[PDB]
C-alpha cells in the first residue's frame, strides 16, 4: 500500500516496457491505447 | 489531460502451493489476471506491471493452508478519468437520449442530452431511424469530426 | 459478566495471551506446534 | 451408538445439534501439545466462517455488502456503514447512499462469536478487533 | 521488531519434538495439494509418507521461525537443524 | 472447513470499549417503531422486528438491504430510538457510586483535589510500567500551596517518564489495587473541599429507582425522578473533571445511560417451531415490550407538552420513565423486575463459555462400546466396516494416489473401500449416493482434469486452476482417528490409535494394553471416537499423540501400558525352567508371536 | 524449567547409571553422536564445570552461566555430583590402569555419554507444562 509521483512521459515508456515483458484482449487494447495517446 | 499515471503499488500476494518451486510463475499467473480488471484500491483499470520483485521475507505459510504469502512491489499504470480536465474521444453511437464515445479506443463515454444543452439539433436520416448527426447550434457535422472534447462529471458533459 | 463489565469500562488489550483467549477468536494458540510460524 | 459424519445446525451458533468434545478434552489436547489438533476439531469441524471485517473501523457488525453497483459485471465489493458518512459510492436497500468505509477484509472466526458479538451488541458494549 | 543474524543464534540445535510434527504435517499438505516432490518415490502413496522420506534424507525446503519471547525470531533452515 | 480458502488477515488483538450514540446511528440500517409483529398476509411488517431488510425470513425471503438470500446474508443491526435515555443496568452500581462522590454545588469530586491530583499522577506513572516509582510519589509532606504541591507531584512523574522512556500482571495487579482504592477514597467524603458545602445525597432502590432529600439547614447555612437530569449532572462532571476520568477510563458522554439501542438480525433471533405452539422468544417478546412502553413515553410526552395539572402530569410522565426504566433492566437482566435476559443467557453456566465455546459439538466423531481383543495390535483400534462407511476425511487428487482415488469412487459410498463424495476445485459438492456406477465410473475417469471453464471463474482473483479436486474417502487401514473417555482426566486418556477395519462385529476392539491407560473395563464404558480431518491434525496425531509414544504417565516416570492379568500369568508359566518345546512347538509358537505379514517391514 | 532436565518422561534412566554403562553402544547410536558433536559447543561448559564444583562461592551453576539447549558441557549440579560419585564408587563396569581402557571404554567417554544423555533429554521448548501440573494434580486426586 504505497503511492509516488509520476509524469505521463514515465507511464508512456512504461506501457512500451509492459508491452515488451509479458507477452490477448489485453495487449489488444494496450496498442489500441497506445496509438490513441500518441500522434 | 495527463489522464494516464503509473503507480508502484505493493500487494499481498497468495503464491499457490504447485508453484513452491519459483514463486515468479504463481505471481505472474494471478497478475495477468489483474490485467485490463478494475484494481479498486487504485480506483482504475490496470494496464501495466514490470519489475516483479519482492521483498524477500522467505514468504510466509498460512497456518492451515499450503499456499503461502508475500508483500510483492509491482508498478500498475491505472487510468484516472476522476474529472480531472476535458478529454477527447471517437464517436460510435449516436441517438437523441445519449451520445457515445470511445475514448483510448476502450473506454465508454455515455453523454446524456441532459448534460447537453438544447442548441444542438438531431437529424432523423431516412435510412436509419435511431443513427444520425446531432448537429451543433452553429450547424457543423460531427460524424466526420470523430473526434470530440469535452471535460467529465466522474458520463461526460457538454454544457458551459 | 463481570468480567466483562470490567473490560468493557475500562477498555483493556491483551494482543493474544492464553490459548482459551486464543480459542474463542479462533486461532491457533501459541503453545506446541502453534508456538512458531513456518515460511517457505 | 451415534456416528456423526455431518447434520443439522444450530439455530443461533450454526453448532452440531443435540458429541461432546471440550473443557476436558481441550485439557488433554493442549497437553499433548497440539494446537493444530484443538485448533481443528474445536474450531473447524464444530463451527467454521468466513466474515467481512472493517479493518479501519475495526468491527464486523457495520459492514455491509454492496447493492446494485452496476449489472452482472463484477463482484459485490462490500463496504461499511460506521466508517462511511460514481465507483466508490454505493446505495442501501432502501435506497440509502453512502460512501467510504473501503478497507473491508476476510477473517475466520467460529460462529459462536458473531452471535457473542450480536448479544454483546444488544447491550451497546463492543469490541473493536484489529486486523493486519 | 528484530531479525536475529545468522552469526549469533540461541535456540536449540534440535528439531523440538514440536517442530518435527508440523514440519511433516505442512509437508504432507504441500505435496497434497500437487507441489513438487524432491525425492524419487518407490510406489507410496500417501501424501505424507512422502514427506517422511523427504524428511529421512534432509531434502525439505520451508525454513522455520522460532519466535523468542522478546519478539524477535529466528530463521533455521530445516536442513540446519539437527 | 476448506483446504483452498486463502484467508490473509491474523487476528491480532480485540479491544473492548462502549459503543456511542453517534456509532449505533451510523451502522444501523432501519428502524423498529411498530409493536406490531405480523399482519394479515402473514408476511413481516415494513419496519416491524422482523423487517426483510433487519434479517431475511426464511420461505425464501431475499434481504432487502444486501439482495442476497439467507445462504449469504450476515444479517444487519437495527436500532430503535428512545429520547428517555434511561441508564445502563450494569454500570448501574458503578454509575450510582460515581454520582454518590459528585459534588453537585462543587461541580467536582467530593474530595480534595491534591488527592485526586496524586491518583492521576499514580495511574499515569503506572502507564509505561513504573511501579515503584508509581508509590514514591508520596514521599513529599507540605488552594494555592495545594497547587504547588501539585505541581511537585506533577513534575515528579514528568521527569520520571522522561527519566523512563529513553502490560504485565503486576502492572494490572497494582492498578486494580490502585483504582479500588481510590474508589474506596472518592465515597468517602460528604463535604466538598474545594466547595466546602454539602451536596444533596441521593438514595438509591434495587428496582432502579434514585433520588433522596434536599440540602439540611445547618448545611444551608454553608424518592424518584427523572434520569435526565442526573444524567446530565454526570455529563457535567465527566466535562469539567477530564484528566482523572481520562485515565480512569477523553469522553464519558454515554458509558452510564443508553439513548437509542439495537436488535440483532432475525439471524440470532428464530421461533422454535416445536409442534404446534408458536412462541417467538422471550427476546422477542421483551424488545416488543420496552417497544411498547417506548412510544406510550412518546405519546405521554406529547400530552405534557401540549399539556394540579402539573402535578399528574409529572406523576404520569415519571411513571411511564419507571416502567421504560424497569424494562430495559428486565431485559438487559433478569435478576430484577418479579424471562430470561442476555446476561441470564450467558451467566447461566449453562450457556456461553463453557456449553458453546470451549467444548463444542464436533462433526466427524462416532461413539460405540468398546470390546476387547488380542490379535490387533498395541496401536491399532478395529472399526467395523459400518464405521469404514460412515466416517470420511478429504483428500486432494494427485498423480501417484490416482489410482487409490479413482478406484475409491468406482466402489462408492456403500462398499469399503468406497469414497463419499467429490468436492471440485471452486468448492462444490458432488454427492455419489444417487449416481449408478455407470455415472459413477464416467465422473471418477474425468476426476483429475482441469474442469474450470475459466482460468479464473469467478472474478479475477486466479488460484482456482491450482487447487485440486478433493475426494472424501472412507477411513483405512493407516488412518490414525482419535480415541477418548469421558471423563478424560489426564492426557494419557486422550490418545490416537491407527484404525484396522475388521469384517463383521459391530462393537469397535481395541487391545488390553490401553485397558490401564483409559481407566476402562470393557464392561459397558463407550468411548468418542473422532476423526482429524485436515492433513495437519492427522499428522500431529500420527507422531506426537500417538499411543504408542504415551507408554509414561506424565505424573511420575513410572509406565501405565503394559500386559495384564492373563498375559502375565502365562509367563510366569512359559519363562519357568521347566518347560520345554519340540521344534514344532517353538517355530509354531513363534511365528503366532510375530506376525510378521500384518506388521510388515521384515 | 523446574530445574530442567524433563518431566519424568524423558528423565527416568539417568539414575540408572549402571544400566546406561552397561551395554552403552546402543545409547551413541541412539544419541547420533557424529551428528549432535558437530553444532553444539562442547569444551566450554564442560571446563567451567569443574570450576563450579568447586565449593566456594562466585561460580553459578553452569545451566544460569551456560544454557543446557547447545552448551554441551552444562548439567545440574546433583547430576555432576551422581555420576561422579557412581564413577568412583562402584566403577567394577568403567575399566579403571588407564593403559588398559583404550580398548572399548573409557571414563571420559562415559562422562561424555552422559553430558551428550542430559543434552538430548532436555524440555521439548514450546510444551505447554502449566496443563501437565494441573493434570498431575487432578489425576492423583481422583
Ligand atoms: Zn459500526
Ligand atoms: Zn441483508
Ligand atoms: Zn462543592
Amino acid at each position: 500500500r504505497k503511492s509516488e509521483k509520476l509524469d505521463k512521459d514515465a507511464s508512456s515508456k512504461f506501457l512500451n516496457r509492459y508491452i515488451q515483458t509479458i507477452e490477448e484482449s489485453v495487449l489488444s487494447q494496450l496498442n489500441r491505447v497506445l496509438m490513441y495517446l500518441k500522434g | 489531460d495527463l489522464s494516464l499515471y503509473k503507480q508502484t503499488v505493493d500487494l499481498y500476494l497468495s503464491i499457490a502451493p504447485g508453484h513452491s518451486r519459483d514463486p515468479l510463475n504463481a505471481i505472474q499467473e494471478h497478475m495477468d489476471s489483474m490485467i485490463l480488471s478494475k484494481l479498486p484500491r487504485i480506483n482504475g483499470i490496470v494496464l501495466a506491471y514490470d519489475n516483479i520483485r519482492f521483498l524477500e521475507k522467505s514468504a510466509k505459510v498460512m497456518y492451515d493452508s499450503p499456499f503461502s504469502f508475500i508483500w510483492v512491489r509491482v508498478d500498475v499504470l491505472v487510468f484516472s478519468p476522476k474529472k480531472g480536465d476535458c478529454l477527447e474521444g471517437k464517436i460510435n453511437l449516436v441517438s437523441p437520449s445519449h451520445i457515445g464515445l470511445l475514448i483510448l479506443g476502450i473506454f465508454n463515454a455515455s453523454i446524456p442530452r441532459k448534460s447537453i444543452p438544447k442548441d444542438w439539433i438531431f437529424i432523423e436520416p431516412d435510412t436509419t431511424e435511431e443513427q444520425g448527426r446531432w448537429k451543433t447550434n452553429d450547424g457543423n457535422i460531427l460524424e466526420p469530426g470523430k473526434d470530440l472534447e469535452f471535460v467529465v462529471d466522474g458520463q461526460g458533459t457538454l454544457a458551459n | 459478566c463481570h468480567f466483562l463489565t470490567e473490560a468493557a469500562l475500562r477498555g483493556d488489550v491483551d494482543d493474544l495471551s492464553n490459548p482459551s483467549s486464543r480459542l474463542v477468536v479462533g486461532r491457533v494458540g501459541n503453545f506446541g506446534t502453534g508456538s512458531f510460524d513456518i515460511f517457505t | 451408538f451415534q456416528v456423526r459424519t455431518t447434520g443439522p445446525i444450530h439455530n443461533l451458533t450454526r453448532q452440531p445439534v443435540k458429541i461432546r468434545f471440550g473443557e476436558m478434552e481441550r485439557d488433554a489436547v493442549i497437553g499433548h501439545g497440539t494446537s493444530f489438533l484443538m485448533q481443528d476439531r474445536l474450531m473447524n469441524c464444530s463451527d467454521y466462517a468466513q466474515s467481512w471485517v472493517c479493518r479501519d473501523c475495526g468491527s464486523i457488525i457495520s459492514i455491509m455488502s454492496t447493492i446494485s453497483m452496476n449489472g452482472v459485471g463484477s463482484a459485490s465489493e462490500v463496504r461499511c456503514r460506521s466508517c462511511a458518512k460514481t465507483s466508490d459510492i454505493w446505495q442501501d436497500g432502501s435506497g440509502k447512499k453512502f460512501v467510504g468505509g473501503t478497507n473491508t477484509t476476510l477473517i475466520a472466526l467460529p460462529s459462536v462469536f458473531n452471535y457473542l458479538t450480536a448479544e454483546l451488541t444488544a447491550m451497546n458494549i463492543k469490541m473493536m478487533l484489529e486486523v493486519k | 521488531g528484530k531479525a536475529v543474524a545468522k552469526e549469533d543464534r540461541t535456540t536449540t540445535p534440535y528439531m523440538t519434538k514440536y517442530e518435527r510434527a508440523r514440519i511433516l504435517g505442512t509437508r504432507a499438505l504441500q505435496i497434497s495439494m500437487n507441489a513438487p516432490v524432491l525425492v524419487d518415490l518407490e510406489g507410496e502413496t500417501d501424501p505424507l509418507q512422502i514427506a517422511m522420506k523427504e524428511l529421512a534424507q534432509k531434502k525439505i525446503p520451508l525454513l522455520v521461525r522460532r519466535y523468542l519471547p522478546d519478539g524477535s525470531y529466528e530463521d533455521w533452515s530445516v536442513a540446519e537443524l539437527i | 472447513m476448506n483446504i483452498a480458502q486463502p484467508v490473509s488477515s491474523e487476528i491480532k488483538s480485540v479491544k473492548f470499549g462502549i459503543y456511542d450514540v453517534d456509532d449505533v446511528e451510523k451502522i444501523s440500517v432501519k428502524q423498529i417503531v411498530n409493536p406490531v409483529l405480523l399482519d394479515n398476509l402473514n408476511h413481516p411488517t415494513n419496519g416491524g422486528l422482523y423487517d426483510l431488510a433487519l434479517g431475511p425470513y426464511l420461505k425464501n425471503s431475499v434481504c432487502a438491504t444486501c439482495h442476497l438470500d439467507e445462504r449469504y446474508c450476515p444479517g444487519h443491526f437495527g436500532h430503535i430510538v428512545l429520547p428517555i435515555p434511561a441508564y445502563h443496568p450494569l454500570f448501574f452500581s458503578q454509575m450510582y457510586n460515581l454520582l454518590r462522590s459528585t459534588c453537585l454545588y462543587c461541580h467536582h469530586f467530593k474530595l480534595s483535589k491534591v488527592k485526586v491530583h496524586l491518583f492521576f499522577c499514580r495511574l499515569k506513572l503506572l502507564d509505561y510500567g513504573l511501579l515503584n516509582e508509581s508509590e514514591m510519589v508520596e514521599n513529599v509532606s507540605l488552594a494555592k500551596d495545594a497547587a504547588t504541591l501539585m505541581r511537585i507531584r506533577d513534575e515528579f512523574v514528568a521527569k520520571s517518564i522522561a527519566d523512563s522512556r529513553q502490560l504485565t500482571t503486576l502492572l494490572l495487579h497494582e492498578r486494580k489495587k490502585v483504582v479500588r482504592a481510590f474508589y474506596h477514597a472518592i465515597s468517602s467524603r460528604k463535604q466538598c473541599d474545594n466547595c466546602q458545602s454539602f451536596s444533596p445525597n441521593f438514595r438509591k432502590e434495587g428496582f432502579a429507582k434514585i433520588f433522596e432529600i434536599p440540602l439540611s439547614g445547618k448545611n444551608l447555612q454553608f424518592k424518584y425522578m427523572t434520569s435526565t437530569e442526573v444524567r446530565n449532572h454526570l455529563r457535567r462532571l465527566f466535562v469539567k473533571e477530564n484528566v482523572v476520568l481520562s485515565r480512569l477510563y477523553p469522553a464519558s458522554a454515554d458509558m452510564f445511560f443508553l439513548q437509542n439501542i439495537a436488535v440483532p438480525p432475525t439471524r440470532f433471533r428464530p421461533a422454535s417451531k416445536m409442534g404446534d405452539e408458536v412462541h417467538e422468544n422471550i427476546q422477542n417478546e421483551l424488545l416488543t415490550r420496552i417497544l411498547q412502553s417506548s412510544i406510550q413515553i412518546a405519546s405521554l410526552s406529547k400530552d405534557s407538552t401540549v399539556e394540579e395539572r402539573r402535578s399528574r402530569a409529572f406523576e404520569l410522565l415519571i411513571n411511564a420513565f419507571v416502567q421504560l426504566q424497569h424494562d430495559v433492566n428486565s431485559l438487559i437482566d433478569s435478576n430484577r423486575n418479579p424471562p430470561p435476559g442476555i446476561k441470564q443467557i450467558l451467566e447461566k453456566k449453562e450457556g456461553l463459555f463453557r456449553k458453546h465455546m470451549m467444548g463444542k459439538r464436533v462433526n466427524y466423531a462416532a461413539r460405540s462400546v468398546i470390546s476387547p481383543d488380542p490379535n490387533i495390535e498395541t496401536n491399532e483400534i478395529g472399526v467395523p466396516p459400518v464405521f469404514a462407511t460412515k466416517l470420511t476425511y478429504p483428500e486432494p487428487v494427485t498423480l501417484y494416489n490416482f489410482n487409490e482415488m479413482r478406484n475409491a469412487v468406482i466402489n462408492g459410498p456403500h462398499k469399503w473401500p468406497g469414497a463419499s463424495h467429490i468436492q471440485n476445485e471452486d468448492g462444490t459438492l458432488i454427492s455419489l449416493m444417487p449416481l449408478t456406477i455407470e455415472q459413477r465410473t464416467a465422473l471418477a475417469n474425468q476426476l483429475l482434469t482441469p474442469q474450470s471453464n475459466l482460468i479464473s471463474s469467478p472474478y479475477s482473483y486466479s488460484r482456482l486452476i491450482n487447487t485440486n479436486k478433493k475426494v472424501y474417502r472412507h477411513v483405512r487401514n493407516g488412518d490414525m482417528l482419535i480415541l477418548n473417555r469421558q471423563p478424560t482426566l489426564h492426557k494419557p486418556s486422550m490418545m490416537a490409535h491407527k484404525a484396522r477395519i475388521l469384517p463383521g462385529e459391530k462393537t469397535i476392539r481395541m487391545h488390553y494394553a490401553n485397558c490401564n491407560s483409559y481407566n476402562a473395563d470393557f464392561d459397558g464404558d463407550e468411548m468418542n471416537m473422532h476423526f482429524p480431518q485436515s492433513t495437519n491434525a492427522r499428522s500431529e496425531a500420527q507422531f506426537i499423540a500417538n499411543t504408542d509414544s504415551q507408554y509414561l504417565v506424565p505424573t511420575s516416570g513410572d509406565p501405565l501400558r503394559g500386559l495384564i492379568q492373563d498375559h502375565v500369568v502365562m509367563g510366569v508359566w512359559l519363562t519357568c525352567k521347566d518347560t520345554f518345546y519340540t521344534r514344532d512347538e517353538y517355530q509354531q509358537l513363534l511365528f503366532q508371536a510375530l506376525k510378521p505379514d500384518e506388521t510388515g517391514m521384515y | 524449567y523446574g530445574e530442567d532436565s524433563l518431566d519424568v518422561t524423558k528423565q527416568k534412566h539417568l539414575t540408572q547409571f549402571e544400566f546406561s554403562a552397561k551395554n552403552y553402544k546402543s545409547l551413541i547410536q541412539k544419541y547420533k553422536v557424529k551428528s549432535v558433536l558437530s553444532a553444539v559447543d562442547s569444551e566450554t561448559a564442560s571446563s567451567y564445570a569443574k570450576k563450579a564444583l568447586k565449593k566456594p562461592y562466585k561460580y553459578d551453576p553452569v545451566l544460569d552461566k551456560y544454557p543446557p539447549s547447545r552448551y554441551l558441557g552444562s548439567v545440574s549440579e546433583k547430576f555432576q555430583r551422581a555420576v561422579d560419585e557412581y564413577t568412583q564408587k562402584n566403577p567394577d563396569k568403567l575399566i579403571a590402569e588407564s593403559k588398559l581402557d583404550d580398548s572399548l571404554l573409557n571414563e571420559s567417554k562415559f562422562k561424555a555419554l552422559m553430558q551428550l544423555r542430559y543434552q538430548q533429554s532436555l524440555v521439548d521448548p514450546g510444551e505447554s507444562v502449566g496443563v501437565l501440573a494441573s493434570q498431575s494434580i487432578g489425576e492423583p486426586s481422583t
